């Protein structure tokens, strides 16, 4: 088919970049990074490791925290506030791409961030409470 | 205003039932019931609350049921130690308790 | 566990005003209510009021409403959750009809329908 | 409304404290702890870091093998033995605080721990099972 | 009853270890493994402990594209094609181990780990596409 490799879509739609997802997954935790020496190359290669472990997990913590443990698209029930963008659909997933999209709501994003994170505090509380009978 | 059972008795192994009820100012079905065990003039006991939950450490022969006008107390397998003075309580989350008559037994 | 000792059973007369102790132990003291209750002999069992060793709300039955002052001190710390606290009683128009045994006695619950509900009481004290 | 903060509701009752879990969720694994200069401080901030990352996966490595990835609040199938402590419900959810719950439960802890475990490797087993048809 | 330990059935047919699985799960990131100190044993001891979590979370992150997060025992959607191994069932998981299965389907494991890739990320789309309405 296409297969436009690692962030290969990166000039794409949205709705195009949308569908190689697993791309970007898998390359975000192996690469090249059997004794650990401690030279100038070393203690390099250290930091590269285990910065790269970092990053990882803070991302899988906020999937978690969201309900979307091991999804690369989830849904939720927070509703789209049209101040965050009065875009159309039409006019984003078939026009923009997600560099200049997170370039313009790169204000909201630590707004948005709460109220997922609270949505998944309730929706599991609520589940508790479901099967209670 | 929460009138008790004038008395009443049993023997060894059988059972008691105790009552409580009153007008609309302190019963029922918007209110909760709490059965303390009192013996005359000493520490009393918390034997069940919220019309049917029994303290920690209370008997599973003691029992409370509530209708829509009375409140019960049930007291299965009498023993020696209950001949006491029992007392009923109508309560909410944010009042007091108004304690009902008197049930010797 | 939990202990609510009370003060002494001396007696004086009508006009008077006299104070109740009630000291607590093995129990946080300021997690729970104290509640004061009467057990005179010409009536019913009375509930006076209780009081919030945490917040200092106090609530008091209306026949009791411009005749008692209840107070707490603040606790003091014996282990992550062992602390030693006193309550406070008074009566202000008072007679010789308030005579009975006087109790304390601490609330059940720290959240929920039942919060405030007397169930650890104390040995009691003889009135006048 | 409330928002207590990070371990705000220490002292607060079980059933309160149960509803601010994402708060002490999200404090596992951020915080402040970009060279990797081995000096007196910089050996030091590179074992506060492997630290925390560690203790972050024991614990999401226990929340796997009972079926509770990406859980806050999971329900298991392994009932409760009264051995472990004969409280009710109102006395603890709305008595009781995490720490002192923790302080007379820490004895069967280890227990508990191993009746999840064989739950989740035998629910599992059952699942494929009933999709074999 | 029986529990043959840490790899206990590691001689045992691919069903009955089939069935011990949290034995292996747990052990693969605890061990023995509280100041970092820059000696002979401490520059060992911090490599050991980062190499650890690395390994860990490569399998989990091949676990998470495949819609297997927090599974001991997951079922896919990608058929198995029988140049991969034509045999049968029965004289696989009540005959052969899982060490001499690994030997002969070493050369397949690519192909699949790629097939059950894009499968998961198609589903992940159709679920989408459904929750649409
Ligand atoms: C980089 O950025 C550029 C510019 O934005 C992107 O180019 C654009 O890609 C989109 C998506 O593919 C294009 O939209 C499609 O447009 C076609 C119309 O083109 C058809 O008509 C031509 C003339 O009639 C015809 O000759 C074409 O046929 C072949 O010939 C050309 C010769 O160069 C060849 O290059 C083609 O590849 C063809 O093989 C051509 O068929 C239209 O048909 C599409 O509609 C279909 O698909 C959509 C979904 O995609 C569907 O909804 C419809 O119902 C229908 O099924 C689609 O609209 C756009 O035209 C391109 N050009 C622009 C925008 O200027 C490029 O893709 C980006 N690349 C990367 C890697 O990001
Ligand atoms: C620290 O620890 C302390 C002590 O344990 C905690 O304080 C306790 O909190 C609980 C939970 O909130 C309280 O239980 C509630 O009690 C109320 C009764 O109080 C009401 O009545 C007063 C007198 O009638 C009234 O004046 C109050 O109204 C206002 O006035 C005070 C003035 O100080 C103000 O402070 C109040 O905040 C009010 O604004 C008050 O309304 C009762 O109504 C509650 O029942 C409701 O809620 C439960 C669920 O929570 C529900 O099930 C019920 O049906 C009902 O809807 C509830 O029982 C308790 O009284 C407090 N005090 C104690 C136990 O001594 C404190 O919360 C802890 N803090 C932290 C951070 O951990
Ligand atoms: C290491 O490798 C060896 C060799 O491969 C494994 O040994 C084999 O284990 C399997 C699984 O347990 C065995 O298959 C079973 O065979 C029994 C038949 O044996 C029965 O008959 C005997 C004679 O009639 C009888 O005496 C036995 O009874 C006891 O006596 C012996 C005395 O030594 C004692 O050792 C036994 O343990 C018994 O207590 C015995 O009952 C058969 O009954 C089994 O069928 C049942 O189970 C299957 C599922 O497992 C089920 O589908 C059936 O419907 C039925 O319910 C089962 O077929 C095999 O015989 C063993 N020997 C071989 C293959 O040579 C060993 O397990 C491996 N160990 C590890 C740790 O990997
Ligand atoms: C959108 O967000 C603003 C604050 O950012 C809020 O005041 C407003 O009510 C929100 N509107 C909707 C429709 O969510
Ligand atoms: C984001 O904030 C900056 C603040 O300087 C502002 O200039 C910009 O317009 C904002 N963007 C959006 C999309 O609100
Ligand atoms: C209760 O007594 C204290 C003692 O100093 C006093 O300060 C307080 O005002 C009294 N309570 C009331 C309601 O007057
Ligand atoms: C509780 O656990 C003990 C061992 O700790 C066990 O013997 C007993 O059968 C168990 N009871 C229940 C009801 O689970
Ligand atoms: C836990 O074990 C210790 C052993 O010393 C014992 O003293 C304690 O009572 C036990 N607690 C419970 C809740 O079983
Ligand atoms: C099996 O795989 C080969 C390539 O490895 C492919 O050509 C063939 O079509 C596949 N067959 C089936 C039945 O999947
Ligand atoms: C795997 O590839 C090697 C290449 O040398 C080949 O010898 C071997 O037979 C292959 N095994 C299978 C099961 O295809």
């Amino acid at each position: 088919a296409v297969f436009l490799g690692f962030l290969g879509a990166a000039g794409s739609t949205m709705g195009a970049a949308s569908m190689t997802l697993t791309v970007q997954a898998r390359n975000l935790l192996s690469g090249i990074v059997h004794l650990l020496k401690l030279t100038v190359w070393g203690i390099k290669q250290l930091q590269a490791r285990v910065l790269a472990v970092e990053r990882y997990l803070r991302d899988q913590q906020l999937l978690g925290i969201w309900g979307c443990s091991g999804k690369l698209i989830c849904c939720t029930n927070v509703p789209w506030n049209s101040s965050w963008s009065n875009r159309n659909l039409s006019e984003i997933w078939d026009n923009m791409t997600w560099l200049q999209w997170d370039k313009e709501i790169s204000n909201y994003t630590q707004i948005i961030y709460g109220l997922l994170e609270e949505s998944q505090n309730q929706q599991e509380k609520n589940e508790q409470d479901l099967l209670a009978l | 205003v929460l009138t008790q059972s004038a008395s009443v008795s049993g023997s060894l192994g059988q059972s008691v039932t105790i009552s409580c009820t009153g007008p609309n100012s302190v019963c029922c079905s918007h209110k909760s019931i709490s059965w303390y065990q009192w013996p005359p003039g000493r520490a009393p006991t918390l034997i069940i609350y919220e019309d049917n939950e029994r303290a920690p450490g209370i008997s599973p022969r003691f029992s409370g049921y509530k209708s829509y006008w009375s409140a019960y107390l049930t007291i299965s397998d009498l023993r020696p130690e209950d001949e006491t003075t029992y007392y009923c309580c109508s309560y909410t989350h944010n009042s007091g308790c108004v304690f009902g008559t008197g049930t010797k037994v | 566990q939990g202990q609510l000792v009370q003060s002494g059973a001396t007696t004086t007369k009508p006009g008077s005003s006299v104070k109740i102790s009630c000291k607590t132990s093995g129990y946080r003291f300021n997690f729970y209510h104290i509640n004061w209750i009467r057990q005179t002999a010409g009536r019913g069992p009375e509930w006076m009021g209780w009081i919030s060793p945490y917040s200092g709300d106090k609530n008091l039955a209306p026949a009791f409403q411009d005749r008692v002052n209840m107070t707490t001190d603040t606790e003091v710390p014996v282990t992550s959750f062992t602390s030693t606290g006193a309550a406070y009683m008074e009566i202000r128009n008072l007679t010789s009809d308030d005579t009975g045994t006087y109790f304390c006695a601490k609330g059940l619950l720290r959240d929920g329908s039942s919060t405030w509900l007397p169930y650890l009481w104390g040995q009691g004290t003889l009135l006048t």
